[PDB]
């Protein structure tokens, strides 16, 4: 389980895609669900929860209130899991 | 890298972890997925029902008495994910990881051993070494007149500057040493 | 209307369940501002301790001398008799030893008794 | 030194001055109260187990959840994490408490009672032969067993 | 050897108890837009999975052919 | 070194001998208690009897 | 937690004053009951350090060896006959019940061996049958001869052990021969 | 378990004691009753090292049973038969207990019957 | 969510971070300092496992031996055996031997 | 005895004629060289002493104490090295000097055949002692410890100088043979019951009784390293010694007199070893932990039977070399880290991976894991007092169940835990610290094998 | 080389093997070669052994006290003579202790040989050790820590008395 950062996009970009609010088309790296996409504060909730079940490590609620954007989760997940490549 | 705390949680961000914490242990409760996400479909109705009142004193005694409905209805034995707090594996490794400075304290013939990795611990010896200065000349200038009032920290202003106080969190132990 | 928690002293309120947490008002959120104050100051000179290159040893930290000092030193310069404490120090000091004089001499007079009165068995007590 | 320990602050200028030695505010800072057990100026900080403290929180020691210069409570020994816990509990402690021993009490009143009608087979005392195995349970050889005797039923 | 995810288009909802769970938030209103996520554990060789008496009953079968076979051995050879 | 590919959302490959072990071993399970109950049952050794008659015992009857 | 209810178990036995059954039944738990820790240790391994068996689910055809393996060692401790459990479970509650006993003490015992059925059925039921809640990254593999071959040693020893080891043993009490069928 | 049933939720004196029990004499009733016969000898038991709760009125089947997996190991399904004869003597001491169970329970009936003849 | 200097100082952290985690990569070369043994093909199929069934087993068993001979002539009473049971059969020493009555119904 | 009273002696001229290198080296090497001659007195005679001289005789009592304390003379230096490096030759000659008086006064008081001389070299220890903790220590507070630490057991001594002249006077003779065959019994007086406690009263003191212990606590967290060793080793082995010796005096009244002190033992067992739960400097948690097996160590003399007095002298041994390999592993991580607060250094088996083995052997002994003398002496201690009170098993069992969660406390917080990040001068321990742990480990394992030699003259 | 009657064995009755199966005993096979590859190589080297022991035999006496007048003979205060009855009654206080030491193994292997029959068959060696138990706590139990021979005289004469007044 090396747990790359391609690996880590992938999956998230994953669990986005199967999230029926977004709509797959449009969703990108730099796509902020507040603005770029048109979920609320809740969708950024329920996405942060799958997520963390996705991955199954949990992202502590003082941190998964910023993310605010998938590149920012693949980061930090890389961040916590101490991926470098 | 868990970010700064602010002095006080916003309305806002305490009706985004009672609902984290009503998810969560409502999961715990519907141990199968499809009760769970019908469940958690109706916590979210739950919710958006309230989510325009207008009056902070209702919306404040609503989040009173759904907190009060948490405790209540709190699993015994909530799911912990394994690494987190209480999870049945936190800190498992806490043991494995060792400081950066003890192999600063290596014999001569252990750091033979691995002379490449030991030349690049000089160069981010180096590193450090140099950045300090700036870094505290840059702490000094941004933090207020009457101190420090978040612990929040600056990043690099300039190129060739490092992030002030930089050095434990770029060099903490990995989180799965061996 | 679900059963309310009554925190106990092993149980302690939870934030949540906090009557406080509800009614908040300016000088609260002015207060706990200062405690942040207060914490990111502190924070700030163990960081810039922490994290100098040069420093080699312990962060000497004056709040565990306090906590030792008061812990152990302090006490007895601080201490007065009074009603409560002279009146606990003989209870915790002297009764116990009176209590197990008076269960050790009972039950070693009664032995003796029964071994004047030739009642007691030591067929084979012969190692003491 | 100023920054050890001091007796009880009695003006409200020592007792600023306590609040600053500790670091804390003096509005929170509260001493323990002055009846000669040696507190002195020590203050008396909420009695919460370092378990409640905020696990994901960067403590400066994350082991104890404690911070560099933040007051020490005069028991932390007793409540490290290891030691005891005063975390919220799911049910109210007097339920708890009223709930265990309840059970307890029931369980043995139960036993009592089973003690009381013990249940057993319709059958009758189990018989051994040459009087009921006096020489093989270390009978007086010499002195005659009064005798026992199993007749066939 | 790079490990290559399932193309997320062919979870569905679809012949999954997700459905009857989605009907249902249809009929009070609601909609779940998780339920493509969950679909995996539904689907595949994971959607079949034995009673607990079929898995208490795991080799009964064989075991009875045993039997069988093992008492014609007994009652013949005798 | 790769046996068994990690498959991300899909049944994981089961080698052939896992199979045949666990089957032979529930297999046997299953046949050595239908063995053991046809050669040899517990059930009971000779029916719990009540001793009716009087006489058997004791008929005084005054 | 069962553990503890088959010490339990054998401490009722002692009480019984049948104490060479006591002796039995910990040779036969010592097999049984470490071949489900080891089972739950492959499982844990497989789910990536996860034990809640909330997050274990639809692994009965995923590990078919740690399956047969628990269902095995769950039916010995559930006493099912000629199992190494029967030979000595089934003994204990029959001289139970056929002694001068506390009533609540026999009572008591049922109860507890209904319960240990239960929890047999909790965690099949819960981990190996329904459908998996676990990651989606499935590394299950239990195809390594070290699990496989120490599990297996102690598979056949809980299916032959109690018949061996009974028949062998020199008799050591007196049998309850005849007792009501119910 | 409905003997005690009958002792307890009914009345006790009908219903025999277990502990007192046998109270009435082996005389009473029974006009001549046999000596239970124990064919092993007592240094027969002791030679053979019998335990105390297995040296009983079956002693004997236990010694041949003994005997018999002594020597027939290491087969130990040799002795089918000894064992099923030791079992089926135990049973007819069990079946013993309960006949006198049952009569110690008619005779306490008997004895509260002449009680109501007095009234 | 982020302010622009938290961004900008969690990016710069995550270059640093990565660098040093890359940096602590072992390279292709950890010298080893370089035959106490001359047994190059120690016949790793039996010669290994008779050689462990010798020291471990043998030379305990042969030393173990050798101490119940010091051990049981030099004290009385060191081991003790419960005495074999006699059932109605014959013994070494003296040859003798009993029946048990017999008389047993045989019938059952 | 002179064999080894005068090399002893010599080693003195050695010490101050040696070169600045060459010091802790010659002072090492003549001090082991002692310690084996030493060894020779372990042979025993069953049935009587070994009568040297006039002056001085060695019984299975005297003679595991004097090899406890010809060994512990070098560990002393070995763990003393470090601290004085910087200290000028002569003040280190007479750090060496102080030392070595001391471990002649204590083979003397343990070799002599006079009341009144063991009086003399007894009372003596303390002027070396005073000397090492007051001019050695390393806190504001050595002063105070070292007038507490005098003026408790002169308090103590004088009154039993009183007495033993009183003895001279009435019996005629001091000599320990004499008095033990002649011993005529006491009488019941209120004069009989204060000589009886003007000769209990003194030992009492030195062996840390529950109420007189206050100067240990101070003595031993003040002192210099060695300072500590010897007191725990030995310092108060000399009260049990003396009390063993004293008893055979008083021997009615002490029937009597024995249930105030034998009660404060038992009860202060429990009170010191719940103290050890809460303690927050290390040296002070030994230290009572060492005032918890004296009390036992003063109920098995006080009941005065077999048994007990054969446990005493087991666990006077056990407990010197277990106490002392305790108070060096503490002065290591004070040297590294400067404060002897628990919390402050954790996680030190990361960091340090064998000294954190011999802290778990240190501690394994403390909490008394069979076959230990430590376990030897306490069981024996144990079931004396069940003798003479099947009540006594509560308390004792209590102690027992609270030593060894003190100790295993300690290793916990001390050697387990994640590492206190800031402090950073923790280094790889030296070969001499692990050589002192081990040359205190070692003997007390090995004791085990042939426990006749710790067991004392009743054996 | 234990005498036999100080430590008494009563005679080994082994029965004799009567196998009735024709299966092989495994126990007979694993003996012999048990035999062959343990018994046959220790034999040998004991054997060895005992040849250079007999090469150079050397022998140790067992050291005879003469007997010493008792504490009863002895003046007061003559510390001679009570030294010298105070080692003997030593001495002797060692061998009571070592006389019930060899009853009391006795005891423990008439425990183990007998079997389950050991509460009827073992006794007459219980009787022995209550005898001997009882004698010697009579004669120095309570004495305490500090024992002589003076106390065990005192407590020796107030049992005469006692019997004396029993005598009335």
């Amino acid at each position: 389980p090396p747990l790359t950062l391609e690996a880590i996009k992938d999956r998230v970009l994953y669990v986005l895609k199967l999230y029926d609010k977004i709509d797959p088309e449009k969703l990108s790296v730099n796509s902020h669900f507040m603005k770029d996409l048109g979920l609320d504060s809740l969708d950024q909730v329920e996405i942060i929860m799958a997520m963390e079940d996705e991955f199954g490590f949990e992202i502590p609620d003082i941190d998964a209130e910023k993310l605010m954007c998938p590149q920012e989760i693949v980061d930090y997940i890389a961040d916590k899991k101490d991926v470098y490549e | 890298a868990f970010s700064a705390p602010a002095a006080y949680l916003t309305h806002q961000q305490k009706v985004l972890r009672l609902y984290k914490r009503a998810l969560r242990h409502l999961e715990s409760w519907c141990v199968h997925r499809d009760k769970y996400r019908y469940f958690a479909c109706l916590m979210r109705a739950r919710f958006d029902e309230h989510k325009n009142e207008k009056d902070m004193v209702k919306a404040t005694q609503l989040l009173r008495q759904a907190e009060e409905e948490f405790w209540y209805g709190q699993h015994p034995q909530p799911y912990i994910f394994p690494e987190s707090p209480g999870g049945t594996s936190y800190e498992r490794y806490e043991c494995y990881k060792v400081p950066e400075w003890c192999l600063d304290d290596w014999h001569p013939s252990e750091k033979a051993m691995y002379p490449d990795y030991f030349a690049k611990r000089e160069q981010w010896k180096r590193l450090r070494r140099e950045s300090w200065e700036r870094e505290v000349k840059q702490l000094q200038e941004e933090t207020p007149p009457g101190g420090p009032r978040t612990e929040a920290l600056p990043p690099a202003r300039k190129e060739g500057d490092l992030p002030p106080l930089w050095w434990h969190i770029v060099t903490r132990p990995r989180e799965r040493p061996m | 209307s679900f059963p309310k928690y009554k925190p106990s002293r092993l149980a302690t309120l939870p934030a949540t369940l906090d009557p406080a947490e509800y009614d908040i008002s300016p000088e609260t959120r002015k207060a706990q501002a200062e405690r942040l104050a207060i914490r990111s100051r502190l924070k700030r000179e163990y960081l810039l301790q922490y994290n100098d290159p040069n420093r080699l040893g312990v962060i000497e930290d004056p709040a565990l001398i306090r906590w030792t000092y008061a812990r152990s030193a302090n006490i007895y310069p601080n201490f007065r008799p009074t009603p409560k404490t002279s009146l606990l120090g003989a209870l915790f000091g002297i009764g116990p030893l009176f209590f197990w004089y008076y269960v050790f001499k009972t039950d070693r007079d009664k032995k003796e008794k029964l071994i004047q009165e030739g009642k007691l068995d030591q067929t084979f007590n012969i190692s003491y | 030194k100023d920054m050890f320990p001091g007796p009880y602050p009695k003006t409200p200028e020592e007792r600023a001055a306590a609040a600053k030695k500790y670091n804390m505010r003096v509005e929170d800072y509260e001493p323990y109260p002055d009846d000669g057990m040696g507190y002195g100026d020590y203050p008396k900080l909420p009695d919460r187990s370092q378990q409640e403290r905020d696990p994901w929180y960067d403590w400066d020691h994350p082991d104890l959840r404690l911070n560099w210069g933040e007051p020490i409570h005069w028991d932390l020994d007793m409540y490290i994490r290891n030691r005891v816990d005063t975390s919220p509990t799911p049910v109210s402690w007097n339920t708890m408490c009223k709930h265990l021993f309840g059970f307890v009490a029931f369980m043995l009143f139960m036993f009592w009672v089973g003690e009381i009608y013990p249940s057993y087979q319709p059958v009758g005392p189990k018989q051994y032969p040459y009087n009921d195995l006096y020489l093989e349970r270390g009978g007086d050889p010499t002195k005659e067993p009064e005798p026992v005797v199993h007749y066939e039923i | 050897s790079k490990m290559e995810l399932p193309d997320y288009k062919q979870w569905k909802i679809e012949g999954t108890p997700l459905e009857t769970v989605q009907e249902k938030l249809a009929a009070r209103g609601l909609r779940d837009p998780w339920g493509r996520n969950e679909a995996w554990r539904y689907s595949g060789g994971f959607a079949n999975n034995v009673s607990f008496v079929g898995a208490l009953l795991k080799g009964f079968k064989w075991g009875f052919a045993a039997f069988v076979v093992a008492v014609g051995a007994e009652y013949y050879l005798e | 070194g790769v046996h068994i590919e990690p498959r991300y959302r899909q049944f994981p490959q089961l080698t052939r001998s896992q199979l045949i072990q666990a089957e032979f071993f529930s297999a046997t399970m299953w046949f050595w208690i239908l063995w053991r109950f046809w050669h040899d049952s517990d059930a009971v050794l000779g029916h719990f009897p009540y001793p009716d008659p009087s006489q058997w015992t004791d008929e005084e009857l005054g | 937690f069962s553990t503890s209810s088959q010490l339990g178990l054998m401490m009722v036995t002692i009480g019984i004053n049948q104490p060479h059954l006591a002796f039995l039944h910990i040779c036969m738990h010592a097999f049984f009951k470490a071949m489900l820790f080891m089972c739950s240790g492959s499982i844990i391994h497989s789910l990536n350090d996860e034990q809640d068996i909330r997050k274990m689910g639809g692994l009965y055809k995923a590990m078919p060896f740690t399956t047969t393996a628990l269902i095995i060692g769950s039916l010995a401790l559930t006493g099912m006959p000629y199992l190494t459990g029967f030979y000595s479970k089934d003994l204990i509650i029959e001289a139970v019940n056929m002694s001068y006993t506390n009533a609540w003490a026999l009572l008591m015992t049922l109860i507890a061996t209904s319960l240990t059925a239960a929890y047999s059925t909790r965690i099949i039921f819960f981990a190996f049958l329904g459908k998996p809640r676990f990651p989606p990254l499935v590394l299950i593999n239990e195809n390594n001869p070290l699990l496989i071959n120490s599990i297996k040693r102690l598979l056949i020893g809980s299916i032959f052990a109690g018949f061996i080891i009974s028949n062998n043993i020199p008799p050591m009490t007196v049998p309850n021969t005849t007792m009501p069928l119910y | 378990g409905a003997h005690l049933a009958r002792r307890y939720l009914g009345d006790a004196s009908k219903e025999p004691d277990p502990l007192r029990m046998p109270t009435f004499p082996p005389d009473y009733g029974f006009p001549e009753r046999k000596e239970r016969e124990m064919v092993a000898t007592q240094q027969e038991m002791n030679d053979a090292q019998l335990m105390l709760q297995q040296r009983d009125y079956c002693a004997h089947y236990l010694i041949q049973l003994l005997k018999c997996k002594r020597d027939s190991f290491p087969n130990f399904l040799a002795c089918k038969h000894e064992q099923h004869d030791w079992d089926y003597c135990e049973h007819l001491d069990y079946v013993k207990r309960m006949k006198e169970f049952e009569r110690e329970r008619r005779l306490l009936q008997r004895k509260k019957r002449r009680e109501q003849r007095e009234a | 969510g982020y302010t622009p200097d938290e961004k900008l100082r969690l990016q710069q952290l995550r270059e640093l971070r990565r660098r040093w985690l890359k940096d602590q990569e072992l390279s292709p070369r950890e010298p080893v300092l370089p035959l106490q043994d001359g047994a190059p093909w120690v016949i790793y199929k039996t010669y290994r496992h008779s050689i462990f069934a010798v020291t471990h087993v043998l030379i305990p068993v042969w030393i173990i031996h050798y101490y119940l001979k010091y051990h049981v002539t030099a004290k009385p009473y060191t081991v003790v055996e419960r005495k074999p049971r006699i059932f109605p059969g014959d013994t070494i020493l003296e040859t003798g031997e009993v029946i048990p009555l017999m008389k047993e119904f045989p019938d059952q | 005895m002179l064999k080894i009273i005068i090399p002893t002696t010599m080693l003195l001229p050695m010490t101050w004629m040696s070169k600045h290198n060459m010091i802790w080296i010659n002072a090492t090497v003549h001090s082991l060289l002692i310690s084996l001659i030493s060894l020779s007195l372990l042979n025993q005679l069953g049935e009587n002493s070994l009568n040297f001289s006039l002056t001085f005789f060695s019984d299975s009592l005297s003679a595991p104490l004097l090899v406890l304390t010809t060994w512990l003379l070098p560990l002393m230096l070995m763990a003393s090295q470090s601290h004085l490096s910087k200290e000028t030759t002569t003040r280190k000659k007479l750090y060496i000097t102080m030392l070595i008086l001391l471990q002649l006064f204590l083979i003397m008081t343990f070799t002599a055949t006079e009341l009144i001389l063991f009086y003399i070299l007894f009372e003596a220890t303390l002027v070396p002692t005073l000397i090492i903790i007051t001019r050695w220590g390393n806190q504001t507070e050595r002063l105070n410890a070292g007038l507490y630490f005098l003026f408790y057991t002169l308090a103590g001594s004088l009154p039993l100088l009183v007495a033993l002249v009183y003895i001279q006077n009435t019996t005629g003779s001091l000599n320990f043979l004499i008095i033990h065959y002649w011993s005529h019994p006491l009488s019941n007086s209120w004069s009989n019951i204060f000589m009886w406690l003007a000769c209990i009263m003194a030992f009492m003191v030195k062996m840390p009784l529950y109420g007189l212990h206050l100067w240990l606590p101070k003595a031993h967290v003040e002192a210099p390293i060695a300072g500590s060793m010897v007191l725990a080793a030995v310092l108060l082995k000399l009260g049990g010694y003396g009390m063993m010796r004293i008893t055979t005096i008083l021997n009615p009244l002490t029937n009597y007199m024995a249930y105030p002190f034998l009660m404060l033992s038992m009860w202060g067992m429990i009170m010191t070893s719940s103290i050890c739960l809460r303690q927050t400097d290390l040296k002070s948690l030994i230290a009572y932990s060492s005032v918890s097996h004296m009390a036992l160590v003063i109920v098995a003399i006080m009941i005065q039977t077999p048994w007990s007095f054969m446990g005493a002298t087991a666990l006077m041994i056990a407990h010197g070399l277990t106490s002392s390999m305790l108070f060096c592993l503490a002065n290591t991580n004070y040297e590294r880290v400067h404060s002897r607060t628990m919390i402050l250094a954790r996680g030190l088996q990361t960091l340090l991976p064998l000294m954190a083995t011999w802290w778990l052997m240190a501690s394994l002994t403390n909490l008394a894991l069979p076959p230990s003398i430590n376990l030897i002496g306490e069981l024996f201690i144990i079931t004396a007092s069940f003798s003479w009170s099947n009540i006594t098993i509560i308390l004792m069992g209590m102690n027992m169940m609270i030593t060894a969660l003190y100790s295993l406390y300690m290793l916990i917080t001390t050697q387990r835990g994640k590492y206190t990040h800031h402090i950073n001068n923790i280094k790889a321990s030296f070969t001499r610290e692990n050589a002192l742990m081990a040359l205190h480990i070692l003997p007390l394992l090995l004791l085990t094998l042939n426990p006749k030699m710790i067991l004392g003259p009743l054996y | 080389s234990w005498d036999k009657d100080v430590y008494p064995e009563p005679p080994r009755r082994t029965p004799a093997p009567a196998p009735q199966t024709s299966l092989p005993n495994p126990v007979t096979y694993l003996t012999k070669i048990f035999d062959l590859l343990v018994d046959r190589p220790v034999t040998l080297a004991r054997e060895f052994i005992e040849q250079q022991h007999a090469k150079n035999r050397y022998y140790y006496y067992h050291r005879e006290f003469r007997r010493v007048p008792d504490i009863t003979e002895c003046e007061e205060k003559d510390i001679l003579c009570m030294f010298e009855a105070e080692m003997q009654w030593r001495r002797d206080y060692k061998v009571d202790q070592e006389i019930v030491n060899i009853i009391q193994e006795r005891l423990k292997a008439c425990q183990q040989r007998e079997g389950e029959s050991y509460r009827q068959n073992c006794a007459k060696e219980l009787e022995q050790f209550t005898q001997v138990s009882k004698a010697f706590q009579d004669r120095y139990s309570d004495l305490g820590a500090h024992y002589s021979a003076r106390k065990c005289l005192a407590k020796q004469k107030q049992r005469m008395l006692a019997e004396r007044k029993a005598a009335k």
